[PDB]
């Protein structure tokens, strides 16, 4: 306070332009680097206290908030005003501080956001930017601007800002961000090489915070009209609607983004340390979060914008990623973002981030050709990349603790995130595969797209020289434990991983060009079928769901095999399969509890009559169909003391959605949204009381919906096991030769299937969407 | 027999944590709201404790009326250093017991939108429109009591849009003003000339 | 690289060409420029608009003629030209006058917005003398002329603020803002000097020249982001880099032009090209970007040759950020230079750069546009 009021009286009033005045007695060292530690100390309490900074801003007498607002307009050194905007920033972390310091901030025009017609000379951050902290090579003062930026759009973001004395909204915030800070970061002058990345990270976090948040609305596509001094003024839209709309076109903030992409990848190429390397792996980071909420956000965008009046056309993000890189002047972007796999042992979060980049884009049909042309124009470039996504799948630690509650949390985090990375990868495989060749996964799973695809020879990796494939890791991630009793981990381990992987081997046998090869291949090199179906059926008590969809595209697979080498005359092949699902295996039990004994290998072939000990003898096609339960627990009916039960039934049914394997299921993000909204409608000095009570409540409706979802995704996977079964028993039936199974084993077998389906389907907790399929295998049985 | 400023404060003070506070903060605050006397909590499931915060406030300023504004006064400026926007029953309130000092409040904080609506309406008041909302017993007329207009705070106001030469808006709005203000001084004339005449007609009586 | 300019002839001589200013906000290109004339009957500035006719074909040859939008009667010969905003254009007389045009967009005209008639003129005999340089920094204008004056004005002053008179004792030819308050000037002596603005004294702070011969000095820029780095050019067609921290002589003299250096430009955004014209009727880019290849630190290579050139500089300067223009080692300042026009122009009098685009006149009577500086 006492520097604030000698500074401010030594501020010169305008018009005395001549008499040399003594130099300032300026703060002394000792007292600028005691000032510093004193807001340092406070801002470090702050951070980690709310109750401490509640008591520090509320204080009467002190009057924090003007205090240092006041001395960000005197002439004090930029180290001491970077101290003060991060005191500011820590206050701003409290929603009622942040609310009363955008209000400040606009009072104290320390950003000019009111341009009147005559000043030539800004007084404010964007001149000591240009004039000091230029003239310095140092940036701390902005850094400090951003950071209180970041903190206050986190905490509370004011949608009059500004109103009355300019139009409403946060528009110079972001133009000065966007245009003077970002745009220009890249042309200064930096004595530590760190701080430019510094710089690049700090203003990147705002633009991820503004985008993550924004939801494009109808509203934000009509031009609102507000009144200013007598003349109708454009309201300013929300600063994510302009974040989209320069994400959306061949702007200089997505040139500069992509770039920045270009750079840290070059920089990770040389595998050296170098200065600042964090904060660009960081900046970097953000610009991946930008353009995938960008693509997550686009369709939605692109809807309301057509829906529109506005003369305003916005380009599909992923056709600008196809744009020529100004610096290479190739269409290399995709390329470079697919680099960042390369390092997915170095660097996880990059590698995720560039696997759900490419998984989002290769949804899109007209996209993919273009991609595998770019992707196989360079063949070192194309070798490269193929081990990129082959080390990423191949990455061991990503099984192996999932289940260790007790390690330390980044461990977690990153065995986690190199986990995601396997499945955005094999998602990017299989919804590659349902488009029309040639397709990106064709190209990473090994098939030769220079001949038709239906031609290549598929080899085991070092084989004539062939390459090691994503479709080699796929068969690696499944023979994992073949050899062991208890049948592949990654059944056990990673039993969604496990899934996705027997879906892609299913959708290679299922495809007509990929058939021939893939079959020829995991018969005579790999044994694969036969190895795997030893091990049906596969029992997991927490996962269900996802073991039951692993041996439906299992079964679907045997069901394919089983038909062509029928139809081939392939009659040995065909007699050793039927002979795995149609033989009297003896049961091994499943107890893991059960310390007992070795003692009994010594007795003895005889003694054909007494039938007083059911030695569990079941062939495996019955020991598939017993793993298969035809009931299920229907979740209890909603009790609800404030909410009606009949609109949230229509509020669930407004947020079900197909999801990406054509299951109907309720967002639960978009659920808790709308009960939000409705609760922060609410306008009462009672509704203020009760939040708590309806918040509890909105958590019981989004865990009935979340246990509602389970119960619509078990059914699913048990008619896509029921069906798959069907299959597999007709296609026995059907196809293969009538002399592999005797007549009389033939109709023993029929009247065990028959005797079983029906026990289980006349149950009276029996799921009735199950009845078509076991009717259907009832009718070809009989 | 002590002052209940410092009581004053210190609940405007949680009010306001409580609104910038999350869900935590909430969950807190019923311990310390139950612990106070609100005569009448029913708890129906649709109040936050941030508005039975605000109606314990509204009760303690109903029972607890001091002969000077200070109480309101001293709310409004703790809200006004915390940049909180001002509820509207607070100013409804406010404008009734002395606008005048609340548009030294407003000037005080830099809310020169807020203070040329309060002056306006004021003005429109002062014309006859709305002047019960400013506790103003009689609107200008020749016989009406002279109702003190503050008119150093509106010149500062004034004076404050005007340093802005840039902001369209600010102008948009001196201009209103202005012209408000002319309408008032036109009335004022008029209703003087008017006392003029009424003082004028002789006593034959 | 003859392909990459579009020429337009205007049957006058053109002495002065300048971009319009764009905005720092705007991903616009400039499209508009103006340009001053010399040696005609009646002499003139004009306003310009390059085409955008949106050829959305990336294989058709750019023949976008430019279009005269509008001009104006000048007074005597346009000597020195600026913008000193989007809508107003400063300009220097060889009648000594300093002329303020407003360009009205709404209907495509000029008009005079302030004029100050004796600018210039020659002590005892008040006989106008040219006002041969003028610079703009909104709202200040400096003036400089052969009666050897500093004139100092703010674009909404009907007075000149003030006058440096009797600066020189010889004519100044270029002048240009080192700093908000202190300018540069170069002279039919050889001489850069620096002034204080804010000084009440005549005298310079500092005076720069070269060792020996002393020829005239025609033009002066300064680079954007270094105050400290001047560029001159001179009489005898050489190249000078100065210091105006370290010492009074050039830091750098090389050979740029066969005759008379007319002017010399820092490109405002990417300061590691540069660009002259002469009346040699050639017109050169400087590139001192191939140093910016960041040192990787990696490995090893011997090779001699020995060639012999005198500096003495003391070992001792801290590795801040070299200049690339300020540069001594043999071994990594290779300047690529470029002749950006064909051969056979007459004298090219102006120059100006703005983001991808270069605007020159000439006394060919031809305007020479490209928007693709560095394709």
């Amino acid at each position: 306070m006492l520097y604030h009021e000698h500074l401010r009286r030594d501020l010169p009033n305008t018009d005395n332009i001549h008499q040399r005045h003594p130099p300032l007695r300026g703060i002394t060292q000792r007292e600028l680097d005691g000032l510093i530690a004193c807001l340092q100390l406070t801002c470090t309490i702050i951070d980690w206290s709310e109750s401490a900074r509640l008591a520090l801003c509320e204080h009467a007498q002190w009057m924090p908030v003007v205090v240092i607002l006041g001395l960000l307009q005197c002439s004090i050194p930029p180290l001491l005003k970077a101290e003060l905007l991060k005191t500011l920033a820590a206050f701003g972390k409290s929603p009622e501080i942040a609310a009363s310091l955008w209000q400040s901030l606009e009072y104290t025009q320390i950003l000019q956001t009111v341009r009147a017609t005559g000043l030539r000379q800004g007084v404010g951050i964007e001149v000591e930017l240009n004039e000091i902290e230029s003239r310095c090579e140092e940036y701390p003062l902005t850094r400090a601007f951003c950071q209180l930026i970041s903190t206050l759009v986190e905490s509370s973001f004011p949608t009059n800002l500004g109103a009355g004395l300019r139009a409403p909204g946060f528009e110079p915030y972001l133009q000065f961000l966007r245009d003077t800070v970002f745009l220009r970061y890249r042309t200064r002058a930096y004595r530590r090489a760190a701080e430019k990345w510094e710089v690049a990270e700090a203003v990147l976090d705002v633009f991820y915070k503004l985008l993550k948040d924004y939801e494009p609305q109808p509203e934000d596509f009509v031009d609102q009209y507000v009144e200013l001094q007598g003349e109708e003024r454009v309201a300013f839209k929300p600063p994510g609607f302009s974040l989209m709309h320069h994400l959306l076109n061949e702007s200089p903030m997505l040139e500069l983004c992509l770039s920045l992409m270009e750079e840290g990848v070059t920089q990770l190429d040389t595998y050296a340390p170098f200065p600042g390397k964090k904060h660009l792996e960081k900046a970097v980071a953000y610009c991946f979060m930008l353009l995938n909420l960008t693509l997550q956000k686009e369709n939605r965008f692109m809807d309301l914008l057509r829906e529109s009046h506005l003369s305003m056309i916005v380009t599909p993000l992923e056709q600008l990623l196809q744009g020529i890189n100004p610096r290479s002047k190739k269409a290399d972007n995709v390329v470079n973002i697919a680099r960042y796999l390369c390092h997915g042992n170095s660097n996880a979060e990059l590698a995720f981030e560039s696997a759900k980049i490419l998984c989002s884009i290769s949804c899109n049909s007209k996209i993919q050709e273009k991609i595998v042309g770019d992707f196989t124009q360079d063949q070192n470039v194309s070798q490269k990349l193929m081990v990129g996504f082959v080390s990423c799948l191949d990455s061991e630690e990503a099984e192996e603790l999932l289940d260790s509650e007790k390690e330390a949390e980044d461990q977690v985090k990153q065995t986690n995130i190199r986990y995601m990375t396997k499945i955005h990868i094999l998602n990017l495989l299989i919804t590659s595969l349902e488009m029309k060749a040639p397709n990106l996964a064709m190209f990473l799973l090994g098939y030769e797209l220079k001949k038709p695809v239906s031609t290549t020879n598929l080899q085991d990796s070092g084989v004539l020289g062939c390459p090691r494939t994503c479709l080699h890791s796929i068969l690696d991630i499944l023979r994992k434990g073949t050899d062991v009793r208890a049948g592949p981990v990654a059944v056990w381990d990673t039993p969604h991983l496990a899934e996705l992987c027997y879906q892609v081997i299913y959708q290679l046998c299922a495809c007509a060009d990929t058939s021939g090869p893939t079959m020829r291949y995991l018969r005579t090199s790999q044994d694969f079928l036969f190895s795997q179906l030893q091990h049906l059926p596969f029992s997991v008590e927490e996962s269900e769901i996802s073991a039951m969809n692993q041996m439906s595209w299992l079964m679907k697979t045997a069901t394919i095999e089983l038909r062509i080498t029928s139809l081939n005359r392939q009659r040995s092949h065909t007699q050793r399969l039927l002979h795995l699902l149609l033989d009297d295996m003896p049961t091994r039990p499943y107890s893991a509890d059960g310390e007992g004994g070795m003692e009994d290998e010594s007795r003895s072939l005889s003694g054909f009559l007494h039938f007083d000990t059911t030695s569990k003898v079941r062939r495996k096609i019955l020991r598939i169909l017993d793993s298969i339960q035809f009931s299920n627990e229907i979740p209890e009916p909603l009790q609800l003391d404030f909410f009606d039960r009949s609109q949230i039934e229509q509020v669930i049914a407004n947020c079900e959605h197909k999801n990406r394997r054509g299951q109907t299921v309720c967002n639960v993000k978009l659920l808790h949204r709308v009960l939000v909204a409705e609760v922060n409608a609410l306008q009462g000095m009672a509704a203020i009381g009760q939040r708590p009570l309806l918040m509890e409540e909105i958590n019981t409706i989004l865990q009935y919906v979340v246990e509602r979802n389970k119960l619509l995704q078990c059914l699913h996977a048990k008619r896509h096991a029921l069906e798959s079964w069907r299959q597999l028993v007709e296609i026995i039936l059907t196809a293969c030769p009538q002399d592999l199974i005797p007549t009389e084993h033939r109709q023993l077998i029929i009247r065990d299937l028959l005797q079983d389906l029906h026990v289980k389907i006349l149950d009276d907790d029996a799921a009735q969407e199950l009845m078509p399929i076991v009717a259907g295998a009832v009718f070809t049985l009989t | 027999k002590l002052a209940l400023t410092s009581v004053f404060e210190g609940l405007a003070c949680k009010c306001i944590r409580l609104q910038q506070g999350g869900e935590a903060a909430q969950a807190e605050a019923w311990e310390w709201l139950a612990a106070n006397q609100l005569a009448t909590v029913i708890t129906t499931k649709e109040s936050s404790a941030t508005d039975e915060a605000w109606r314990l406030m509204i009760s303690y300023l109903d029972k607890y009326e001091a002969k000077n504004t200070l109480y309101h006064h001293c709310i409004i400026n703790k809200l006004l250093s915390h940049g909180v926007p001002l509820p509207n029953w607070l100013i409804n309130r406010y404008k009734a017991m002395d606008a005048a000092e609340l548009l030294r409040l407003y000037l005080k904080y830099d809310l020169l939108e807020e203070a040329a609506e309060l002056v306006l309406e004021y003005v429109d008041a002062l014309l006859g429109k709305g002047h019960q909302y400013f506790g103003i017993q009689a609107p200008l007329s020749a016989t009406s009591q002279l109702v003190w207009f503050p008119y150093s705070a509106i010149d500062h106001l004034r004076q404050a849009l005007g340093e802005n030469e840039s902001n369209q808006h600010n102008q948009a709005i001196l201009s209103k003003l202005q012209r408000k203000m002319d309408e008032y001084f036109q009335k004022l004339k008029k209703a003087t000339d008017d006392y003029k005449k009424l003082v004028q007609k002789p006593l034959r009586a | 690289m003859a392909d990459k300019f579009a020429a337009k002839f205007v049957s006058h001589k053109i002495s002065r060409t300048r971009w319009r200013p764009v905005s720092a906000s705007s991903l616009q290109q400039p499209d508009v420029f103006a340009t001053g004339s010399w040696d005609n009957e009646e002499n003139k500035v004009c306003v310009w608009a390059t085409s955008d006719f949106g050829a959305t074909s990336l294989d058709e040859e750019y023949q976008g003629d430019p279009k005269q939008l509008c001009d104006i009667k000048h007074p005597g010969d346009v000597m020195d030209m600026q913008f000193l905003d989007k809508e107003r254009i400063v300009t220097g007389s060889s009648t000594g006058t300093v002329t303020i045009f407003r360009h009205h967009e709404n209907n495509q005209t000029l008009s005079v917005n302030q004029r100050w008639e004796q600018a210039h003129y020659h002590v005892g005999s008040n006989m106008r003398a040219p006002c041969t340089a003028i610079v703009c920094s909104s709202p200040e204008i400096v003036s400089v002329g052969e009666d050897g004056r500093i004139n100092c004005f703010r674009a909404e002053s009907r007075d000149v603020l003030r006058t440096i008179d009797d600066a020189d004792s010889s004519t100044m030819h270029g002048v240009t803002f080192l700093r908000t308050t202190e300018i540069l000037t170069v002279n039919s002596v050889g001489q850069l000097k620096l002034w204080d603005l804010r000084k009440q004294g005549n005298d310079p702070t500092q005076i720069f020249s070269v060792t020996g011969e002393r020829v005239p000095l025609h033009c002066v820029d300064r680079h954007p982001n270094q105050q400290h780095v001047v560029a001159t050019g001179g009489q005898d067609g050489m190249l000078c880099i100065w210091d105006v921290r370290h010492g009074k002589m050039p830091m750098s003299l090389l050979n740029a032009h066969e005759a008379e250096m007319w002017e010399v430009h820092f490109h405002p955004s990417n300061p590691d090209h540069l660009f002259t014209c002469s009346e040699d009727g050639s017109l050169w880019h400087w590139d001192a970007s191939a140093d910016s290849e960041k040192p990787t630190f990696l490995l090893g290579g011997r090779s001699t040759f020995n060639i012999s050139r005198s500096s003495i500089a003391p070992p001792n300067a801290n590795q801040s950020l070299a200049c690339a223009w300020l540069s001594t080692d043999p071994t990594k300042g290779q300047l690529e230079i470029t002749n950006l026009l064909p051969s056979s122009t007459l004298s090219v009098n102006s120059l100006d750069v703005l983001g991808q685009n270069l605007v020159c006149g000439t006394d060919a009577e031809a305007i020479y546009v490209t928007r693709r500086l560095f394709s």
